[PDB]
């Protein structure tokens, strides 16, 4: 079997394959996560270079791992499928042995563990993917939002963005997100997420996808018209 | 330029490691010859013992593969013995599985197929040897089949191998152009060996003592090598006509 | 130069550079002395600290009741090789009810080191060992190099400035070989030998490490106030 | 290219020496051993203010009597911690006792040099392993990716290590109380940290014979920070 | 021995399963639920060897739940039954076969039809109006052959099932400690408390 | 038959009975009689004409006349009564078919027609 | 030891070329000319027996090989590579078809299996592509007569007629002018001999030319009688004499 | 160029440069010789005394295979030990199956094929030893010498290491001056002389002589070391010949 | 050892791209153009054979359009041999799914599996990726008529109309211009041929240089028919649409 | 079961 | 069965 060490240290103590994997993430379409008082919202960019696309069947950017946890990503789409499949299998495996669904922290720790393993295993390259994992722990009303990256480090975020022009939308969230008082309602949280994407997206048409996750496995994806109403209201308030 | 180090194609569609393996073939500076009689196949090879400290009896490039098949090698002795042991193993295995003695041409094909693999698989190097297999096959009669590092093999009316092969080849070519037959029209193997030695002397322009030659003979149901004294008797007969 | 990339490559002068580089790791290592009489065999090791807050890296490892070594170079490699000796000593005891001969212990270390110098992917061991023992043919001292070369000696030293101790032993050869049935005097000669390899630093109570094995003496290591007697 | 297990002309393993450079870029971790216990402190170093700092776990429990702080590529530490916990529990299953701190450290360090062409590269993280056992009392160990470990009365690893170690050289004595050691870790962390030290960007922990290994509450650490500021202003 | 019955009426499937877990001469429980929800509109009842029954059902449950998450779609009862049969058909020629007999009751949302599947531990599958496993099956078959109709309502189905259980209690020699009844229709899976 | 065809193509020689015989017996021996194949292997090749029998356990034997199966004793009775050295083609067909008939009439395991 | 070459030796270059496949095709170009022509009632494949030495017995070297009773193969490029491919092709016809369906594979499916073996030498670890192009002629009950080319890449195409190796470009032009859909087998042989004469330098006779047909069933070559449905092989190699007979009417 | 960086690569010459570099390691080693006598073989080797601290007669270099075969080598001592370990396995497996102790020519090819195998792949290094070995079998006395390439021949006399040219010259004289042959006891004396004469190439450090022999008459066809009086008698003879 | 000769086919560039995937895509850009157009009442697959000959047997030839099952077909752009390896894998997965669930495989599930195989060759094994881009034309009873594409990266996306191979930039612009949602199969046939006719590097578009296929519910009642057009049928549709 | 002369 | 002096 192919054993070659592709992820190795350089004289300055860097692992270039892991750092070049982060560059793949930088290229990826923007993804943003914002947690309110009683919800988490996952916003995702759809590059409008591709029209004549069939939006019914095209792989959606937000994936359900279980009924109560969702995963969005920035980077190589093909790589993301392998992490999503492993996560979905581990979610059912946990339910089977512990007789309880995964916590958001546990599912994150697992996905982050897989990403790390691919940085010091022979014959494999790291995942060109960073993930935002969001949801609510079984019988809990406290919102959870975690981020993972190719190195395998993970951490919890009040709000976070990944992918192309993430530096800009993080700048926006850092000045617009108050910790003492987070978005109280679903409306406020979705609005702040759409606003954050409008800093980068281009047109507010079919370029923004929004997924709202509430406690007790309550997950819904907003339609074009529903998002278009947020886009309309934001710019009408801006004209002042 | 790593296309010259392993067996992958060059831009010209060539395998340089195969070509360089052919060059290793002449490293010993020894010339071999093979001819066919009516009832026998004879193979002669130059024997050179440069060191006085060597035991000359152990210095040989002719191998008894099976009872019926003999093999002379042109190339370094390590690769020669590698090829010899493998051919011996293959011949024995064939007899066990299929219940009859491996034919000369079939062993030649098998060793040629093994050689082909070294030219296609990177981790294995070609053997720097040309293998000349001789027998009196029970179906095809007197047989000469020769293998090279490319994995090429063919039958021969007669053949020659080594640095001065072209000189021996043309000498044999000229003889068969006169006689207009595919063999030496001679009853005894003794006289077919005398023909082989005589035509090598004429081709190389060198005289031979009993210790300068090495002879292998294939008859029906056995291949054997001649002793120094058996060759001396052969050299005496040549000189006396 | 071009021929030091791996252990599977000879140089044009027939040298193995990866093995020679492994040999260099030993010279960087702290000094250790070995010497024996007819009755006893002694190891003396100068232990090296990282700084004043740090402990002094242990140099001597027990392999059986009748055998042990001192290390100079990569400590983890000494752990792998000493574990292998422990197993081979142990196999000899369980299967044959036989204490493993020191000479045969040398032969086994040699053959284990060799395999790592002829195969692709692997690397040579980066440590030198001084094996002492008492078996059925009396006291023994061995020097192991990760090239695979193992040598039986009256005395020797390996590590940084080892040449000083080795010269002293070469002068004292006729004296210390005769120190029979006197363990204290043989250790004194070992401490006086390693002293020839010191510069700036001297032998302190937590600096010095001594081990002894003999006729009616199991392989025992002395550290701390147990070596204050010999300072 | 060149072998992963290759020696340099100086007799050092390239990949090990390079991993030691990765650890220098890591956030600071300090350990101080006393007769009353062993204290472990870390710099959290959040990359953004939106990152919930309490989720940064650079101090970790191995068993009730053994704590662990990390510095470098912290993701690499997860499998080392996993092995350490398994080793500690497995030994308790086989021998009905607590495993010696040195034995646990030795077990972790046996993974270090299991790399070649086993895992593809060395670990890019250093560990401070603190614990207590009946034989050798309160102990602090430094576990490197070389497979070497040293025992320390006090030790600092990460970006501010050589500055911190020089400070620990002067401050440490054999008669230090646990309270003195806590303040001393906070003092030296505050000295080498880029951002201003508070209860949210720094974390304390200790191991005592009585209570075992405990990660300090942010409220508890906050009080020790306030106690430090006052005693430094006192002269 | 364990009673598992299934009846497919006009617009639903009803599964009755004995609540007694007995090992030899010992009654281990009197409130056991021998059912797993495979999907929102598919229910599986199981009887057989101790351990194998639950282990098999939970394994099938996990696989069908994984399919649901991955495709954001519910597998048809026909498809679920085929998957279950194939898992059992693998197991007979395995080192230690699962000794589990299952009934699969499902409502197909595409066809708006209820479906009942009887599968034995060998992987023998049939679609039936009514089914059963073990000693109880023969009595209940003869009784259901007489009374059953295809256009029966859920309430009519429950009354016929009620008669089957009553007659089984009188006729059967072992005490199966009553049954738990579950209905599978377009609205989903619900448990009938009164029985 | 398949492996013999590949061998024949590889060697550029018509297949030999001893080859088929050797390959059959080594296969049957491997399976220690669990492959219940009892065969009478005959043929002509460049070596000449051959007649062999091979039992399920991988034992082979050579003969001028052989019989196998449940009707072997009925058939062998006829062969032992009427066989001689230097049979003609016409005589050998007659003897062979007569030996099968012996099996057909007198054995309940044998019946119907005679294939030659 | 162990084969430590677990990685591809054929990779994409920045230009999107697979070097080793291009270089393999270059090896095929250097190779001796071979051709195939398809008639209404048969197929012919032909090549030159380029004898390495006059002492060598060129009859012992078979460039035209029987794969099945109804399928033949000829090549241009590296002979050893061809020989091992013929061995693998004959075996896979049995293991992957005849031992399953109890009949020989149709031409297109055996071609597909040979193509697969050559594709794998183009992607698998520690191997170079095969340095040959094959022409495979065959008959089967449902597809009738067919002629296929297989390249080092593993790509294969069906042909009415074509040529590969040294003088292929000239040969293909010659065949384009002569080929029609009303050719009898004898007409195709005549054209095959005319086409092959252009690429041959030295002697042009039955001893220096190797030619085989896929035509009518040969009951005389079956080796046994008694089964009406077995009528014998459609592959026949023409003798030295049979070629020389058709060179007088040339 | 680059043809000499990887083992098993043919140069445009048709040479394996890595094997030729292994020969340099052999040329660097101490002198070792073998002499084929009337009814057996004698082996001798030069052991350089690096330091006074070396225990005399303890660091034994000559190795026995089975009970009837002696092996001595020049070059990387560990590589020699590895080859002898394989030889002992080959000799054990042969005796296990065929009962009879392995004949010397049979044993020669077992080493030959194994050494040659280490020239077929870039994943291994050629052997850095030339090995002189032999003994007595059913067909009599046999002396062999085996090079890093896997090349071996039978010899009347053999030499390798730094003093091989000097040794070879002295062996060539014995072959010429004794056509009828040399006795086992004579061959021991001559072996001693040739090592002492070949020591002129290593004259900086003093050395220790080590001899072994297998003779049908003197050792019953078993491999034994020359010890005590017979070793001192050979040293005395050698010392007398240099003066 | 062997490390010396390893191309390292599964590494990132400093810019975070996969060298071999990028170079494989460069290869595919030279392959004959394949077009898929999805209508309300069916799907069209049109593809251009690369510079053919007059002596190529066209009626028994297949390089572009392949059948995966009765409901799903693929158009190929790249190495034909590489495609056939993947096509046989897909054909087996389809039959595995049918055997397990006793239902025809949904189009996306088949597409995802083939795409996951391609992905593997970019992350592990040290082998070159498959130099193939697919257009999947399929029908199932969940999503109805579906068009997908996969490339050597293992990434796949859904489309109303798409092109792969040569002059995709030009082809995609022409499709994006003339495509409407309410479009029918007969119209989609005309668009596909008109697009190839304008993007082709050849002098003129003829029957002998095309492979054509339709997936229609134009099958008697509630079922789906795959039609791989014969040479004479391609010639007829070229006259009908008025290109020849 | 089987068929079995 | 089995043939068997
Ligand atoms: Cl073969
Ligand atoms: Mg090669």
């Amino acid at each position: 079997g192919y054993d070659r060490a592709l992820s190795i240290f350089s004289p300055d103590g860097h692992i270039f394959q892991v750092e070049y994997a982060l560059e793949a993430v930088k290229r990826g379409t923007c993804a943003v996560g914002v947690k309110g008082k009683n919800c988490v919202v996952l916003g995702c960019e759809r590059r409008s270079t591709l029209k004549l696309q069939d939006t019914r069947i095209t792989p959606s950017k937000v994936s359900k791992i279980d009924s109560h946890v969702v995963l969005s990503f920035s980077g190589l789409n093909a790589d993301s499928r392998i992490l999503i499949e492993k996560a979905r299998v581990e979610a059912q495996s946990h339910r089977l042995t512990l007789e309880d669904p995964v916590t958001v922290e546990y599912l994150t720790r697992y996905v982050a563990g897989v990403q790390q393993r691919y940085t010091q295993s022979g014959g494999v390259r790291p995942f060109g993917v960073s993930t935002l994992i969001a949801g609510f722990d079984p019988r809990d009303d406290e919102p959870k939002l975690y981020q993972t990256e190719p190195s395998g480090i993970y951490s919890s975020w009040s709000a976070q963005t990944i992918g192309r022009n993430s530096k800009t939308v993080r700048e926006f969230l850092e000045k617009n997100y108050d910790r003492k008082e987070p978005p109280a309602t679903v409306e406020e949280c979705v609005k702040l997420t759409v606003r954050s994407l409008l800093e980068v997206v281009q047109t507010g048409a079919k370029n923004i996808e929004i997924t709202v996750v509430k406690p007790d496995s309550d997950i819904v994806a907003l339609s074009s018209e529903e998002i278009n109403q947020y886009v309309t209201q934001i710019e009408q308030e801006k004209q002042e | 330029g790593y296309d010259r180090h392993i067996t992958i194609f060059s831009p010209e569609g060539r395998l340089y490691q195969v070509e360089y393996a052919f060059k290793a073939t002449n490293q010993t500076n020894i010339n071999s010859l093979a001819v066919r009689g009516k009832d026998c196949t004879v193979v002669i090879s130059q024997k050179k013992v440069p060191d006085k400290l060597l035991d000359p009896t152990t210095v040989s490039y002719i191998f008894c593969i099976s009872r019926t098949i003999g093999m002379v090698v042109n190339g370094p002795i390590p690769d020669a013995r590698n090829a010899a042991l493998r051919a011996k193993a293959e011949a024995a295995e064939f007899r066990y599985k299929y219940g009859y003695d491996m034919p000369c041409d079939v062993l030649a094909k098998r060793m040629a197929n093994l050689s082909q693999i070294y030219t296609q698989r990177a981790y294995m190097r070609p053997l720097g040897v040309i293998l000349t297999f001789v027998s009196v096959d029970e179906e095809l009669g007197p047989s000469i089949y020769k293998t090279d590092p490319a994995g090429y093999y063919v039958g021969y009316k007669a053949t020659a191998t080594g640095p001065k092969q072209q000189e021996i080849t043309t000498n044999l070519e000229n003889h068969f152009k006169k006689s207009k037959i595919d063999h030496i029209n001679e009853e005894s193997w003794e006289k077919v060996v005398e023909f082989a030695i005589t035509h090598m002397i004429d081709a190389l322009g060198t005289e031979f003592s009993k210790n300068d030659l090495e002879v292998g003979v294939a008859t029906k149901d056995k291949f054997f090598t001649l002793s120094a004294e058996n060759i001396e008797e052969r050299l005496v007969a040549i000189a006396e006509q | 130069n071009n021929y030091d990339g791996d252990t599977v490559t000879f140089s044009p002068t027939g040298r193995l550079f990866q093995v020679e580089y492994a040999l260099e790791a030993i010279k960087q290592g702290s000094v250790t002395v070995g010497l024996r009489s007819n009755t006893h065999a002694v190891l003396v090791a100068l232990k090296r600290n990282a700084d004043e807050l740090s402990s002094y890296q242990k140099k001597i490892i027990k392999c059986d009741e009748h055998m042990g070594l001192s290390l100079a170079g990569l400590a983890p490699d000494a752990r792998v090789l000493s574990n292998y000796l422990r197993q081979q000593c142990n196999y000899s005891s369980l299967v044959f009810n036989r204490k493993l001969a020191v000479e045969r212990a040398g032969h086994l270390l040699c053959d284990k080191a060799q395999k790592n110098t002829q195969s692709y992917g692997g690397r040579p061991y980066g440590v030198g060992l001084l094996i002492i023992g008492y078996d059925k043919s009396g006291a023994h001292l061995l020097e192991f190099q990760p090239s695979g070369n193992v040598t039986e000696l009256y005395g020797t030293a390996i590590g940084a400035r080892s040449q000083g101790a080795k010269t002293y032993l070469e002068r004292t050869l006729d004296t210390f070989i005769k120190i029979d049935g006197n363990p204290d005097e043989l250790i004194k000669a070992g401490v006086e030998a390693i002293s020839q390899s010191l510069r700036d630093e001297s032998l302190t109570v937590d600096n010095l490490s001594i081990a002894i094995v003999g006729k009616d003496t199991p392989f025992t290591i002395y550290d701390g106030e147990a070596v204050a007697k010999y300072i | 290219d060149r072998g992963v297990s290759t020696f340099s002309p100086e007799g050092r393993l390239f990949q090990v020496e390079y991993s030691l450079e990765a650890i220098k870029l890591g956030s600071t971790a300090i350990g101080i051993a006393t007769k009353e216990g062993v204290v472990l402190g870390v710099e959290k170093r959040a990359t953004s203010p939106l990152l919930e700092s309490d989720s940064i776990e650079k101090i970790v429990e191995i068993d009730r009597h053994i704590g662990c702080a990390m510095s470098g590529l912290t993701a690499d530490a997860r499998s080392m911690i996993e092995h350490a916990r398994t080793a500690a529990v497995t030994h308790n299953l086989y021998y009905d006792e607590d495993i010696n701190v040195e034995s646990l450290t030795q077990s972790v360090c046996d993974l270090a040099l299991r790399f070649g062409e086993l895992m593809s590269r060395p670990f890019g993280v250093a560990l401070l392993i603190a614990g207590h056992d009946a034989d050798d009392g309160y102990q602090l160990f430094h576990a490197e990716p070389s497979g070497t470990f040293y025992r320390y009365n006090a030790k600092a690893i990460g970006s501010g290590s050589e500055g911190a170690q020089a400070e620990l050289l002067n401050e440490w004595h054999s008669s230090l109380t646990l309270k003195e050691a806590e303040l001393l870790v906070l003092k030296i962390l505050k000295q080498v940290m880029e951002e201003k030290l508070d209860e949210n960007n720094a974390q304390l922990s200790c191991i005592t014979k009585q209570d075992g290994f405990k990660i300090y509450d942010n409220e508890k650490t906050a009080e020790l920070i306030k106690e430090l500021k006052e005693k430094e202003a006192a002269e | 021995m364990d009673i598992i019955l299934g009846i497919r009426v006009q617009d639903s499937v009803i599964l009755a399963s004995s609540k007694a877990v007995t090992r030899g001469i010992s009654v281990l429980k009197d409130s056991d639920d021998k059912t797993r929800q495979l999907s929102p509109h598919t229910l599986m009842s199981f009887a057989g060897e101790a351990g194998d029954t639950v282990q098999f059902a939970e394994y099938i449950q996990a696989n069908i739940q994984l399919y649901s998450i991955r495709e954001d779609y519910e597998l048809s009862p026909q498809a679920v039954s085929s998957f279950v049969r194939q898992e059992l058909a693998k197991s007979i020629r395995s080192r230690r076969p699962y000794q589990v007999n299952v009934l699969i009751g499902g409502y197909d949302k595409k066809k708006n039809k209820p479906e009942l599947y009887q599968i034995d531990y060998l992987g023998t599958k049939v679609e039936l109006p009514y089914g059963a496993h073990g000693y109880s099956g023969f009595y209940t078959f003869s009784l259901l052959d007489h009374h059953y109709r295809p256009d029966m309502t859920t309430e009519e189905g429950l009354d016929l099932l009620k008669l089957c259980v009553q007659e089984l209690e009188k006729r059967m020699p072992m005490d199966f400690k009553g049954v738990i009844v579950k209905i599978v229709d377009k609205d989903g899976i619900r448990q009938v408390d009164d029985f | 038959g398949s492996n013999i065809e590949l061998h024949s193509l590889y060697t550029s020689r018509e297949p030999r009975v001893v080859s088929a015989l050797q390959m059959l017996k080594q296969h049957l021996f491997k399976y220690q009689g669990h492959i219940g194949a009892y065969l009478i292997v005959a043929g002509v090749d460049p070596t000449g004409s051959h007649l062999f029998s091979i039992h399920a356990h991988g034992s082979t034997d050579v003969g001028y006349y052989l019989s196998l199966g449940s009707g072997s004793l009925a058939a062998m009775a006829v062969l032992e009564s009427h066989w001689k050295q230097d049979l003609t083609k016409e005589e050998a067909i007659k003897l062979a078919s007569d030996a099968i008939q012996a099996g057909i009439w007198n054995d309940l395991g044998s019946g119907s027609n005679v294939d030659v | 030891m162990t084969d430590r070459y677990s990685f591809s030796l054929t990779t994409f270059s920045p230009s999107g070329k697979l070097g080793q496949i291009d270089y393999a095709l270059t090896a095929v170009k250097q190779g001796v000319t071979s051709l195939g022509i398809k008639a209404t009632n048969g197929v012919v494949i032909a090549t030159e027996k380029k004898s390495s030495s006059p002492l060598a017995m060129s009859e012992t070297l078979s460039k035209v090989s029987l794969l099945t009773p109804d399928i033949g193969a000829v090549y241009s490029g590296m002979g050893p590579d061809y020989r091992v491919l013929v061995d693998k092709s004959r075996k896979v016809a049995h293991t992957s078809y005849k031992r399953i369906y109890g009949e020989y594979p149709p031409t297109k499916l055996l071609v597909s299996e040979v193509a697969k073996i050559m594709q794998e030498a183009t992607q698998s670890g520690g191997v170079r592509p095969f340095g040959v192009s094959l022409l495979i002629a065959g008959h089967d009950e449902f597809n009738g007569f067919s002629l296929y080319q297989v390249d080092p890449s593993g790509s294969y195409f069906p042909w009415k007629a074509t040529a590969i190796g040294k003088g292929s470009v000239a040969a293909k032009t010659f065949l384009e002018k002569r080929w029609n859909d009303e050719l009898e087998l004898e007409d195709a042989i005549h054209i095959a001999l005319l086409t092959l004469k252009e690429s041959v330098e030295g002697e042009f006779n039955g001893d220096t030319i190797e030619l085989a047909i896929i035509g009518d069933e040969n009951p005389d070559l079956l080796g046994y009688t008694g089964i009406p449905t077995d009528k014998g092989p459609r592959f026949r190699k023409l003798t030295s004499q049979e070629i020389n007979d058709r060179l007088e009417a040339l | 160029t680059g043809y000499d960086l990887s083992n098993s690569v043919f140069s445009p010459d048709g040479r394996n440069f890595q094997v030729e570099y292994a020969v340099k390691a052999v040329e660097n080693g101490t002198t070792s010789i073998g002499i084929k006598c009337n009814d057996g073989v004698v082996f001798a080797v030069e052991k350089l005394i690096t330091s006074k601290l070396l225990v005399p007669q303890k660091n034994v270099k000559i190795q026995v295979v089975d009970r009837h075969i002696g092996c001595v080598y020049s070059g990387l001592i560990p590589d020699g030990r590895h080859l002898v370990n394989r030889g002992r396995e080959e000799a054990a497996s042969f005796k296990k199956l065929y009962k009879t102790p392995i004949p010397i020519p049979a044993f020669a090819d077992r080493l030959g094929q194994y050494v040659q195998a280490h020239t077929l792949y870039n994943s291994v290094r050629p052997f850095g030893v030339s090995t002189i070995f032999g003994g007595v079998d059913k067909n009599g006395a046999h002396l062999y010498m085996l090079e890093p390439s896997g090349s071996y021949w039978g010899y009347k006399g053999a030499a390798t290491g730094k003093g091989r040219q000097s040794a070879k010259a002295e062996l060539e004289k014995l072959v010429d001056h004794h056509p009828e042959g040399l006795s086992a006891r004579e061959a021991v004396k001559q072996a001693a002389k040739i090592i002492y004469l070949a020591h002129e190439d290593n004259k900086e450090k003093d050395f220790e002589l080590e001899i072994s022999w297998c003779s049908l008459s003197e050792t019953n066809g078993l491999h034994k070391f020359v010890k005590g009086d017979l070793l001192q008698e050979a040293i005395d003879f050698a010392q007398k010949e240099i003066n | 050892g062997s490390r010396r000769y390893d191309s390292r086919t599964t590494i990132f560039s400093p810019e975070g791209r996969l060298y071999q995937v990028e170079y494989a895509l460069e290869s595919i850009s030279h392959a004959g153009t394949a077009i898929g157009i999805m209508a309300s009442d069916g799907i069209v697959l049109a593809a251009e054979r690369k510079v053919t000959s007059t002596l190529l047997e066209q009626d028994t030839s297949t390089e572009k359009l392949y059948k995966l099952n009765d409901k799903i077909a693929v158009a190929v752009a790249g190495l034909t041999a590489d495609a056939e390896i993947l096509i046989n894998t897909a054909r087996i997965h389809a039959q595995n799914y049918l055997k397990t669930y006793n239902e025809d495989i949904p189009v996306e599930i088949l597409v995802r599996r083939l795409s996951d195989i391609k992905q593997g060759y970019t992350q592990h094994g040290g082998l070159r990726p498959f130099g193939v881009s697919f257009i999947y034309a399929g029908y199932d009873d969940r999503y109805g008529y579906q068009l997908y594409t996969s490339n050597p990266s293992g990434n796949y996306t859904g489309w109303k109309a798409i092109s792969v191979g040569a002059n995709t930039s030009a082809a995609q612009t022409l499709l994006q211009m003339d495509y409407k949602d309410d479009m029918k199969v007969d119209d989609a046939i005309e668009l596909a041929l008109k697009t190839l006719s304008k993007t082709t590097d050849s002098s003129a578009l003829t029957y002998d240089r095309l492979e054509f296929a339709t997936i229609r519910k134009g099958a008697n009642d509630g079922e789906v028919y795959q039609k791989i057009f014969k040479p004479q049928e391609i010639k007829d549709i070229l006259v009908k649409t008025g290109i020849t | 079961x089987f068929l079995f002369x």
